[PDB]
RNA sequence: AAGGUAAGUAU
């Protein structure tokens, strides 16, 4: 029923009545605590920013260099679309619908 | 040996209702399933003790065109989960078993 | 010539072997015997001509056969010499050198053969020139066809041949020449003989193939259903996508049920065992194809069912006989429902008690013959009936039986309430029967002959066997009908009901 | 063509004709239109047809 | 290009699933913009019009909806769920986890024989069945 | 052994370029420095016997986090089925590989460790302790079987023995006897050191992983990129604020378009506005360019001995 | 020689007992 | 076009002669005379005659 | 003539074309060449040398 | 019909057009990228 | 032996082609 | 590591 609100107060997992598909274990997840994962995120980001900068810019630039070879999809009619709008509105709205 | 039957008689569009659930079937089902204004009968045979359907009962109707009608009007779609058949109640009494049997010579 | 024709031959023949393996089953069989992919359908077999050299192994070249005097065994490839390999695809095809040669004698003898029989005021004697038979490039042994003046008129068909790869949407290898037309240029008849004996002879191949599950002793004359009753129904009905792939899968059930010994030992698709839900029958490596066949087979609590039945006639057997056994009960004990396909005997079979002593020997098997019943007197007796299902390798009843006995009798778990009986084992893949243990005095050849004729016309074993064969399409040999009347017509007011027009 | 015609002439008869009075043995010499009438016979799992040498 | 009707919210889903009859209601977890999952949407898509009397197809993103991620343990991208009849079905096509196909199909009409299969062993009652094309290997030479 | 070691040396030799240039970030000193943790000395038996309790509780986490009892790992590191496991519970109950690899690996730590404690503990004198030193070292292979945990490490406990065969070799060289009295683990040693150093990274990736709460395309994706774009850089030109309906028939010109360009049969619609028309055209040039490289790279692929699928060969043979 | 009619256990749809009757 | 539901096939209610007629007229009764049987033995055939 | 459908079978290293033609063109053009190849063998119109030969 | 209505599909291509950045957005960042 | 179907180039020089090539015989 | 959970039925 695509288009309805979810009435809340409900937890859809319970109320459709379903069994746990416990394909196999370790594979699935199954405040101190908030800060301690605060705290430990913080850790491994000084541990990552060891290399962060340098990669960041070859990364970057080896996307452009990669650009200039082929842009994206879009790029190819950037002057379609910046011409598209040139068309009048009684143009489409008369389009064939028959193919 | 079946003294509701004879009471149920009186509605002479009777269909046999088979493969259903014996949780599945009740008196609920057979209403959503009385779509014609006629008197319904949602007796279906079941177990002395446990009360365990064998999935067998019988829907009487006073109207043949209804009869009709709903033969292919519920043939396949239940509410229920065990999907419904419908047969033309071939059901006898012993007078007529009596009656087959003397005449069965020719 | 090429060795890298030889390797590619050989590498893509792995390739389908492989193929017809994961097909089978999704792992990989340890050993994957050979005696499925070579034996002729005529067998029941794949039959893949090959061009390579695989040595057959000596463990599956063995036999058995279940004699009503004894078990005998066999062995074809015990020959002192190289194990026995599937010949490969040259040693049979003439070389093309030797082709031309002998085409080249063979016209110029039957060039000759023809100018004498011109004077000779008739036509070729086609008698002697089978002395030519099956040689010559040209259809020589096509030579005396009777199309040959209707195919006197074609000219150059071999361009049409050829063209026809242009002309027909499938690919056609025989476009050298025209079937039919060049004649039959390679003899492969002795081909056929030949794998069938090197594999084991056909007892030695149809050992792991369930025929020894089947009474009947059709060796010769028995039918196999191609096309079943349900091909004819799947090419009515005009079947959807999926409902043609299912009719389509027919087949591979079919010989892989009929090749379940050889498919699936213990050797071959290690790993952990499993049986199924409510029979014995133990399977290694999930195969759907074995899986859904034996649950069919075994639909509807067959193994329970044959079960009770060798109980109650073993009972009904002894009953009869209890005059000269001295039978004063012959019961059986409150059988738990699942103790009938249990890997264990904890609950005794049948029990027999005796009026005051009875006289047991040592445990032995049925084969032997001498017999001291004063080793033990006890009052009471235990009858226990094993219903295995022997693999290719495991179908040793006497050992199973020897072994069975030793370890269901010598263990805390299993609880017999006489310590001297039998137990009796029934192989019903490979139908045989034996017993292991102590005797009542005179009573092991009437135990013999009662298992003898309870397995000949047991009714869930027949109607086991029924399934077995309908399932495997494998019909039983035709009878003949009595054309013969002389009998007939003197006997024709014995008939019921007779008719002739 | 006649012979198939035959055949289906041949097992109406005994469809038409009680099972237990339709021929148990259907005796015909013709051993070459017996096959046919056999392959009518399996209309009939119940009667059989044997092969009849005496010819009337 | 990804017209089909798509689960805004986790519990209308769950409604839309529930809300089945006589139909099979596959459900493709993912998200669109991978390029997998893109190939199986165009390929639900290219099935949707030549099934559409029985096999309805339902789309959800897994950030829309997390809900249901650790329900199936849903962890794999282009998975789909043969949620039928209010009952999750065990499609096995010789595979470890037989009640999803996370991996977009080769060809449409496999996916038609493969749905249509599920539905006459919904329709049957059965809550297990067997594909007639086992997957363990992907034919690959 | 010899020949063996040698090209692994060279190969060791050929690769060696740095572009770590690192900002000195020490990790291990931040995480010294973190509240949650805190500094102390002690014997390194002891720090030894703590991480195999450390590792013991980590295991015994990752095995019972479903609350599953059907598989128990010992106290010796080897998991064992406390009955005969159900095939639903076998499949209930199943680890990867680097699970296999972090347990074989605490397995080794844990029998190192608990060798010395039962040196230190009396028992057997240091020249034993060496020598089974020694072999643990070059033995890991044996005793672990890493081979199916990881195929890589087959090559660190192969060349291990080929160290080995040169340790002992020289060892029992002349006087010493034959026997098994060799010490020199070290050699060994230093190669299990940089194998667990080089696998650490992937234990440490998947352990994140599980502590945190998230526990053919190509062709296919130029085509939806293809697609999806046109139909974006559509909406976007017409004003889907006010007609709904006809962007999707929009769709259906599309694919006629291309059907129009795979029939080679002429397409007008002038019902069609122009602007549209020429979108079209370049949607369907670039298409056509795409399809046409991407069936001659596929028939290349196939001609040339490449391993293709049956779907995907009759899809190549309907473009060629 | 005569045969009595043989008896048989009725294991299925029995709630008298877990063990078969004898 | 789409593709009709496959629904789980429904038996003849009564077979009769007009019905009988059409499975007299369509059928596998020419397909019944060709026995798909093979010997146990070998055939004289070649292994690959097909 | 009418419309002769083309169709490619891949041989994996190119594609070989069939062509399926009218069954009464196609009876008519077998006909055909059956008798120009009889009539040119009855008159030595094609030389021996030619590669493709019946005899051999 | 099956397909859904033309707004939802405006709404679908422009979320697909806001997360996918490789052909959509000022810059293409990542495949998964929340802002290009 | 039975895992694979062993390469001919191994036992090449065992025999020669055609080595049990043995003629037909006519039939009736 | 695996590619080896029958489903159904109410407790």
């Amino acid at each position: 029923f695509l288009g309805m609100p979810a009435p809340l107060g409900y937890v859809p997992g319970l109320g459709r009545g379903a069994t746990g598909f416990t394909t196999r274990s370790d594979i699935g997840p199954a405040k101190d605590d908030e800060e301690a994962d605060a705290i430990y995120a913080a850790l491994d980001k000084r541990m990552d920013e060891r290399r962060k900068e340098r990669r960041e810019q070859r990364e970057k630039e080896e996307i452009e260099k990669y650009r200039m070879e082929r842009p994206k999809i879009q790029q190819q009619f950037s002057d379609l679309k910046r011409k598209l709008a040139e068309v009048t509105e009684e143009e489409w709205l008369s389009i064939p619908e028959v193919g | 040996e079946d003294p509701s039957l004879l009471e149920w008689d009186a509605d002479d569009f009777r269909i046999f209702c088979g493969d259903l659930g014996n949780e599945v079937n009740d008196d609920i089902l057979a209403r959503a399933f009385s779509r014609f204004p006629s008197f319904l009968k949602a007796k279906v045979i079941r177990d002395k003790r446990t009360g365990k359907t064998k999935g067998y009962g019988f829907v009487s109707f006073k109207d043949p065109s209804d009869y009709v009608r709903a033969m292919r009007e519920m043939n396949g779609k239940y509410v229920g989960s065990r999907p419904i058949k419908l047969r033309k109640s071939m059901w006898k009494d012993r007078n007529l078993d009596v009656v087959r049997k003397k005449q069965k010579e020719k | 010539n090429t060795q890298e024709l030889l390797d590619l031959l050989v590498k893509c023949e792995n390739k389908i072997q492989t193929r017809i393996k994961i097909g089978l089953n999704s792992k990989m069989p340890s050993r994957f015997p050979p005696v499925v992919f070579y034996t002729p359908k005529e067998l029941g077999g794949l039959g893949m001509l090959s061009m390579g050299h695989v040595l057959i192994p000596q463990s599956d070249l063995r036999w058995s056969k279940q004699t009503d005097v004894g078990i005998t065994h066999f062995r074809s490839g015990m020959s002192h010499e190289e194990d026995q390999l599937i010949p490969n695809l040259y040693r049979y095809i003439q070389p093309w050198e030797s082709e031309f040669i002998d085409s080249q004698r063979v016209w110029a003898e039957y060039a000759l053969k023809r100018q004498e029989a011109i004077a000779q005021n008739r036509r070729l004697t086609l008698e002697d020139l089978e002395d030519s038979w099956d040689r010559g490039i040209p259809r020589i042994n096509t030579l005396f066809q009777k199309d040959r003046h209707t195919l006197a008129y074609d000219k150059g068909w071999r361009v049409r041949t050829d063209f026809k790869q242009y002309q027909v949407l499938k690919q056609n290898p025989f476009w050298w020449t025209h079937q039919r037309h060049d004649g039959k240029l390679w003899n492969l008849n002795n081909y056929r003989t030949d794998m069938i004996q090197a594999l084991g002879g056909v007892e030695g191949i149809l050992e792991h193939t369930l025929f020894k599950g089947t009474y009947f002793p059709t060796w010769e004359g028995l039918f196999w259903e191609k096309a079943s009753g349900f091909e004819e129904s799947m090419k009515w009905k005009k079947l959807t996508n999926a409902q043609r792939s299912g009719l389509n899968q027919i087949p591979n059930r079919r010989f892989t049920l009929w090749w379940s010994p050889t498919i699936n030992r213990a050797n071959v698709y290690v790993g952990f065992q499993v049986q199924l839900d409510l029979t014995g029958i133990f399977m290694h490596g999930k195969i759907p194809t074995l899986k859904i066949s034996l649950i069919q087979i075994f639909r509807a609590h067959l193994w329970q069912k044959i079960h009770e039945s060798i109980v109650m006639d073993l009972c009904q057997v002894f009953d009869q006989e209890l005059d000269a056994l001295e039978i004063e009960t012959v019961q059986k004990e409150t059988i738990h429902p699942r103790k009938s396909y249990k890997m264990n005997s904890s609950c005794a079979d049948i029990l027999l008690f005796a009026s005051y002593k009875w006289n047991v020997s040592r445990p032995s098997l049925l084969a032997d013959s001498k017999d001291v019943m004063d080793s033990t007197t006890t009052q009471k007796y235990w009858i226990d009936i094993q219903l295995r299902w022997g693999d290719y390798d495991s179908h040793d009843i006497e050992r199973y039986a020897r072994a069975k006995f030793l370890d269901y009798t010598t263990d805390n778990m299993s609880i017999y309430p006489s310590p001297t009986g039998v137990l009796i084992a029934i192989d019903l893949a490979y139908n045989l029967h034996s017993a292991y243990g102590n005797w009542f005095p005179g009573s092991k050849p009437l135990i013999q002959q009662a298992m003898a004729k309870i397995m000949k016309a047991n009714p869930a074993l027949y109607v086991l066997r029924e399934r077995i064969r309908k399932g495997l399409q494998l019909y039983s040999s035709e009878p003949t009908e009595p054309y013969l009347s002389s009998q007939n017509y003197g006997e024709l007011f014995s008939n019921q009901i007779i008719w002739f027009v | 063509l006649a012979k198939w015609k035959t055949a289906e002439e041949v097992a109406a008869l005994i469809r038409s004709l009680p099972v237990e009075e339709q021929p148990k043995q259907i005796i015909v010499t013709r051993k070459g239109m017996l096959d046919p009438l056999e392959v009518h016979l399996l209309d009939f799992p119940n009667i059989v047809i044997k092969g009849s040498e005496l010819q009337l | 290009s990804y017209m089909l009707p798509h689960l805004h919210n986790g519990w209308q889903v769950d409604q839309a699933i529930l809300s089945e009859e006589d139909r099979v209601v596959v459900i493709r977890f993912g998200h669109d913009w991978d390029p997998t999952c893109m190939k199986m949407d165009e390929v639900l898509y290219s099935i949707a019009e030549k099934v559409k009397n029985f096999a309805v197809i339902y789309l959800v993103d897994i950030t829309e909806v997390p809900d249901f991620n650790k329900m199936y343990e849903l962890y794999d991208p282009c998975t789909v769920m043969f949620f039928f009849r209010n009952k999750h079905i065990m499609i096995d096509l010789g595979t470890g986890n037989n009640n999803k196909i996370n991996w977009a199909m080769e060809d449409k009409q496999e996916m038609v024989d493969i749905i249509e299969t599920v539905y006459r062993g919904a329709r049957k009652g059965r809550g297990l069945v067997v594909s007639p094309k086992d997957y363990s290997t992907k034919y690959r030479y | 052994s010899y020949q063996k070691l040698l090209k692994y040396y060279v190969l060791n030799a050929l690769k060696h370029r740095p572009p770590k240039a690192q900002k000195k970030r020490y990790l291990f000193r931040s995480f010294k420095a973190t509240k949650f943790f805190q500094s102390t000395k002690l014997d390194w038996v002891e720090v030894g016997l703590q991480v195999c309790r450390q590792g013991y509780n980590m295991l015994n986490l990752l095995i019972h986090r479903k609350n599953l009892n059907y598989l128990h790992l010992d106290y010796n590191f080897n998991l064992k089925p406390v009955k005969t496991l159900t095939t639903k519970e076998r499949k209930k109950s199943r680890f990867g590989n680097a699970f296999h690899l972090c347990r074989e690996v605490l397995r080794l730590t844990k029998l190192v460790v608990d060798s010395h404690v039962q040196y230190r503990l009396g028992n057997v004198d240091a020249f034993q302790l060496a020598d089974g030193l020694q072999y643990i070292f070059a033995h890991v292979g044996q005793l672990t079987g890493m081979y199916r945990y990881k195929y890589k490490l087959m090559r660190q406990i192969r060349m291990c023995k080929d160290l080995k065969h040169l340790i002992y070799y020289r060892f029992n060289t002349g006087p010493v006897g034959k026997g098994p009295g060799c010490g020199f683990w070290a050699a060994g040693w230093r190669v299990w050191l940089f194998f667990m150093r080089g696998i650490t990274p992937l234990l440490e990736r998947w352990l994140g992983n599980l502590l945190a709460r998230q526990f053919q395309r190509v062709e296919s994706h130029f085509d939806l990129e293809l697609r999806a774009a046109v139909m974006h850089d559509i909406l976007d030109m017409m004003p889907e604020g006010i007609k709904q309906n006809k962007a999707r028939t929009i769709l259906q010109h599309l694919s006629e378009a291309w059907r129009c360009w795979k029939a080679n049969i002429p397409w007008k619609v002038p019902g069609l506005p122009t602007p549209i028309e020429n979108m079209i055209l370049r949607y369907v040039k670039a298409k056509a360019d795409w399809w046409t490289n991407t069936a001659h790279y596929n028939r290349e692929r196939i001609r040339r001995g490449a391993t293709v699928d049956k779907t995907v060969c009759k899809k190549n043979l309907g473009r060629l | 020689n005569v045969s009595q009619k043989r008896k048989y256990r009725q294991y299925m749809n029995r709630k008298g007992g877990f063990n078969r009757p004898l | 076009k789409p593709l009709p539901a496959p629904l789980d096939g429904q038996r003849k209610k009564r077979g009769g002669r007009r019905y009988r007629k059409m499975k007299e007229r369509l059928g596998l009764t020419e397909i019944r005379k060709q026995a798909n049987r093979m010997s146990f033995g070998e055939i004289e055939e070649d292994a690959y005659q097909e | 003539f009418k419309e002769v459908g083309i169709e490619f079978m891949d041989l994996y290293s190119h594609l070989v074309p069939v062509y399926d033609v009218e069954p009464l063109e196609k009876i008519t053009d077998a006909y055909l060449d059956q008798y120009l190849w009889y009539e040119a063998d009855k008159r030595r119109l094609f030389p021996p040398w030619i590669k493709p030969a019946d005899t051999e | 019909e099956v397909y859904a209505p033309g707004l939802d599909i405006e709404s679908s291509l422009k979320q697909l057009a806001e997360r996918r950045t490789d052909i959509f957005g000022v810059e293409e960042t990542a495949i998964g990228k929340k802002i290009g | 032996p039975t895992g694979e179907v062993l390469s001919l180039v191994g036992k090449l020089e065992g025999t020669r082609m055609g080595d049990k090539a043995q003629r037909t015989k006519p039939q009736m």
